[PDB]
RNA sequence: UCUAAGGGUCGGACGAUCAACUUAGAACUGGUACGGACAAGGGGAAUCUGACUGUCUAAUUAAAACAUAGCAUUGCGAUGGUCAGAAAGUGAUGUUGACGCAAU
RNA sequence: GCUUGUGACGGCCCGUGAAAAUCCACAGGAAGGAAUAGUUUUCAUGCCAGGUCGUACUGAUAACCGCAGCAGGUCUCCAAG
RNA sequence: GAUGGGGAAGCUCCGUUUCAAAGGCCUGAUUUUAUGCAGGCCACCAUCGAAAGGGAAUCCGGUUAAGAUUCCGGAACCUGGAUAUGGAUUCUUCACGGUAACGUAACUGAAUGUGGAGACGUCGGCGCGAGCCCUGGGAGGAGUUAUCUUUUCUUCUUAAC
């Protein structure tokens, strides 16, 4: 359901408690120049709403990996 | 003849604040560049002060009378200019093109007509400003 | 040349039966029964669509937020911005009116 | 022979009046201390039109005198009438269209519509559109005004009795011919089922005095003592005379 | 097979760009045919009769019969007319009121 | 362009073309409310529960009614070049 | 179509707010108690009657020999009931802003009153949406290919919320 941008409020989303697991989705996408780049999804499952935080950025978006609570069930792929 | 004066008592007739009782303070008769037509620097109450009975306690009486008080520029078209009048000194300070901007000040100005308002209305001096005129 | 079908045995094209078509992300043309529309809420003195206030079917006013059904004026539904700017002022000029209705009897009272 | 149509009519079934869509009854305000005495003041809120009459229906709300409410009642409009107009009700209103005063109130000449037969009633006498009634003349030998009805006759009520000042609206209707048979049954669709009408004399004996056949024709007299029995009332009732007239006025 | 006429958008009497079909005209051509199948009014002059549109004898009669608008007559002001019921604190017209209801 | 939905208009009437449940809102101001602390669930978020009966298929030149797998009858939606 | 009633020898007929003593909603008192009561307003008022009228809320994909807006997967919404955290509000107690139309993430409100939505005919042209129809480029697959045709056919989709 909802999308989400501000990727510090996110963080919050992460931890939160009702939210058990996530999920990150891997996309071949392409920008409007057109060259071939990663862009990487980020869904949370919590209780009644699904939020995705959307990363274009490759490099910033590797790293968030790492920064997820380690008490949460990611589904990489 | 010219009304319009310094302690015209008159009602808005728009907006939010319509249907209450004010005083303009300052006429700028002239269009502001940001108001650019005849507007006026005015004062009223927001929240009436409530109806006293001989059956009313001590601190009863002390809250039933307290006053809500607002300030605006507007329009004077959004005005019905009354044949009342109400004295405007203790807060003709207060109520300045300054104190519009920065909250705060709008805010400290509140706090003064309202102290000011709420003694009026004790001891009766100048009272119909003081009802709520319903429709 | 892709044909559909009601989706609940309510076989008459009657008003509660209204249907759309869509496609699907199945590639498929499917009917898809859409609710009645919703009417403009109307002023309660003129009959004119209040400005401000929101378009729902009636039992939707009991989910939505305040603000989505009012202003903030004398009388937020209800009534229509022009009709309390003539309302005031019909209040204001008749009670002074009166004051006077009632002082000029009391001097034709005297000059008896 | 067989049950006649016009006695058919008698017990409702297919012949009782449609009025789903009729908005309320048409009446004055119940009769009180406020109208016995004094005067009472409504606007006319809306003014609408009543299936199955023409004559259009004025909507006017008065205040409650016992409770803080508002009560809408349903006049017959009576041309002039008018949307935001006031409304003065009973002995001490002034005599202006739209008002409702006591006949005794009113001086000779006056004209009014739907008048009560009987004070308190809410009205009676003249409320078809165009109609209205005449006040002759005043005897407060019993608080009684004498009336003329629409019809011709005059009729002695109590002063008591309402009416309301002008006439009841919906112009000359009838001024209109019909044109075509649909605009008769359009017309009697918002009324009752008494239309179209067979003539007795194309029905068999069975059906209808008239009758018998070999050739259309009555056969006897179509003019029937009062006295006559139902299933014999049929034709011209109890005529005291029959025939083409030229006529011109009525009882006075 | 040609000719001409009929729009849009954007840059200051033109200039650029996009997009439709329709209409009138002309030449050419054929075993003179071409709304090529399909589709698709026969017409005129009168007499009887009912004005019209509408209706009915399901299964022998669709009519010139019934209806109809229009015209006219009759009864009735409610303690009323007309009609219903064995009777009734009963009922139709009537959520009515003569520009109405009822009966021909 | 076709089918549908819808709007702002316009023509028509001696026709002017339901009702109730239900939902909201305003007017009203009863009343309850803080300073070492309360008000507030018409804002966001979070917990729980949602019973009973129907639900197959035909719907017609063979699933209905006409003694029948009868050339009759029987209400509707979708609609390509 | 029951009921106070009125007819009828009676099976029953009439009548439905009607010539009727026709209820029940809040909550204080009381904290012997969750409860009898003290406030009090409002009520010409059974019920049945629509699987086409009115009406709270669900969608897409997948699945069976036979079910699917009902199962599965995923994503929602409504209603009743609980409730806590955050946010908003206030020493000017029950929010600010905007000249105004009005804005908003909220912004106490009993009785009573009043207004709105439920809620409404039919025909016509005109404007707009959706689905469909026709169509260019390209990426695929099918077809025809003695001769011709950068060709013929076909896939290129996006739900409720």
């Amino acid at each position: 359901a909802r999308e989400i941008t501000d990727i510090k409020q996110f963080l919050e989303l992460t931890r939160r408690a009702d939210v058990k697991t996530a999920t990150v989705k891997i996309n071949k996408k392409l920008n409007k120049a057109g060259k071939p780049f990663r862009q990487t999804k980020f869904k949370v499952r919590g209780s009644s709403s699904l939020y995705t935080l959307v990363i274009n950025d490759a490099g910033k978006a590797k790293k968030l990996i790492q920064s997820l609570p380690p008490t949460l069930k990611v589904n990489r792929l | 003849a010219k009304f319009l004066k310094a302690g015209k008592v008159a009602v808005v007739v728009r907006g939010r604040y319509a249907g209450k009782k004010v005083v303009i303070v300052k006429p700028h008769d002239e269009g502001s560049k940001s108001h650019p037509f005849g507007h006026a620097l005015v004062a009223g109450i927001e929240r009436y002060p409530l109806k006293v009975t001989k059956k009313h306690g001590a601190k009863k009486v002390a809250k039933r009378t307290k006053i809500k008080p607002f300030i605006k520029v507007v329009n004077y078209n959004h005005l019905l200019p009354t044949r009342y009048t109400l004295d405007v000194e203790a807060f003709k300070s207060v109520v300045s093109t300054e104190t519009f901007e920065q909250p705060s000040q709008r805010e400290e100005a509140k706090k003064v007509v309202k102290k000011a308002f709420e003694e009026r209305h004790q001891a009766g001096k100048n009272q119909w400003f003081f009802s709520k005129l319903r429709f | 040349a892709q044909r559909v079908t009601f989706r609940r045995r309510n076989p008459y094209n009657t008003r509660s039966n209204k249907i759309k078509v869509v496609k699907t992300p199945g590639g498929i043309l499917r009917a898809q029964h859409v609710k009645k529309l919703a009417t403009r809420p109307k002023c309660g003195d003129c009959g004119s669509a209040l400005q401000g206030i929101s378009t729902l079917r009636p039992r939707q006013y009991a989910t939505v937020s305040k603000t989505h059904k009012t202003v903030s004026r004398a009388y937020g539904g209800s009534r229509c911005a022009n009709c309390v700017k003539e309302r005031i002022i019909r209040a204001f000029l008749i009670e002074e009116q009166k004051i006077v209705k009632k002082v000029v009897k009391e001097q034709t009272e005297a000059a008896k | 022979g067989r049950v006649i149509r016009n006695q058919r009519k008698g017990a409702g079934s297919i012949f009782t009046s449609h009025t789903r869509l009729r908005q309320g009854a048409a009446k004055l305000r119940t009769l009180d201390y406020a109208e016995r005495h004094g005067y009472i003041r409504g606007i006319v809120k809306q003014i609408v039109h009543d299936s199955g009459r023409g004559a259009p229906l004025a909507k006017v709300v008065f205040r409650d005198p016992y409770k803080y409410r508002l009560r809408e009642e349903i006049f017959i409009a009576n041309e002039g009438v008018h949307t935001g107009q006031f409304i003065y009700a009973g002995k001490k209103a002034s005599l202006n269209v739209g008002n409702v005063l006591p006949l005794g109130s009113v001086p000779e000449g006056t004209i009014v519509s739907n008048v009560e037969e009987k004070p308190g009633d809410r009205g009676a006498l003249a409320r078809a559109s165009g109609n209205y009634v005449i006040i002759i003349g005043h005897n407060p030998d019993e608080n009684k005004t004498r009336v003329r009805l629409p019809s011709g006759a005059k009729k002695v009520i109590s002063s008591d009795a309402r009416g309301v000042i002008g006439v009841i609206a919906g112009g000359g209707r009838v001024d209109k011919p019909l044109l075509k048979a649909g605009r008769a049954f359009h017309k009697y669709r918002l009324k009752r089922n008494s239309w179209p009408k067979t003539r007795g004399v194309a029905m068999n004996p069975v059906d209808h005095p008239h009758g018998g056949g070999n050739h259309q024709h009555i056969g006897k007299a179509s003019t029937i003592s009062r006295g006559a029995v139902s299933g014999q009332k049929a034709g011209l009732i109890a005529a005291r005379r029959t025939g083409l007239l030229r006529g011109s006025q009525k009882t006075q």
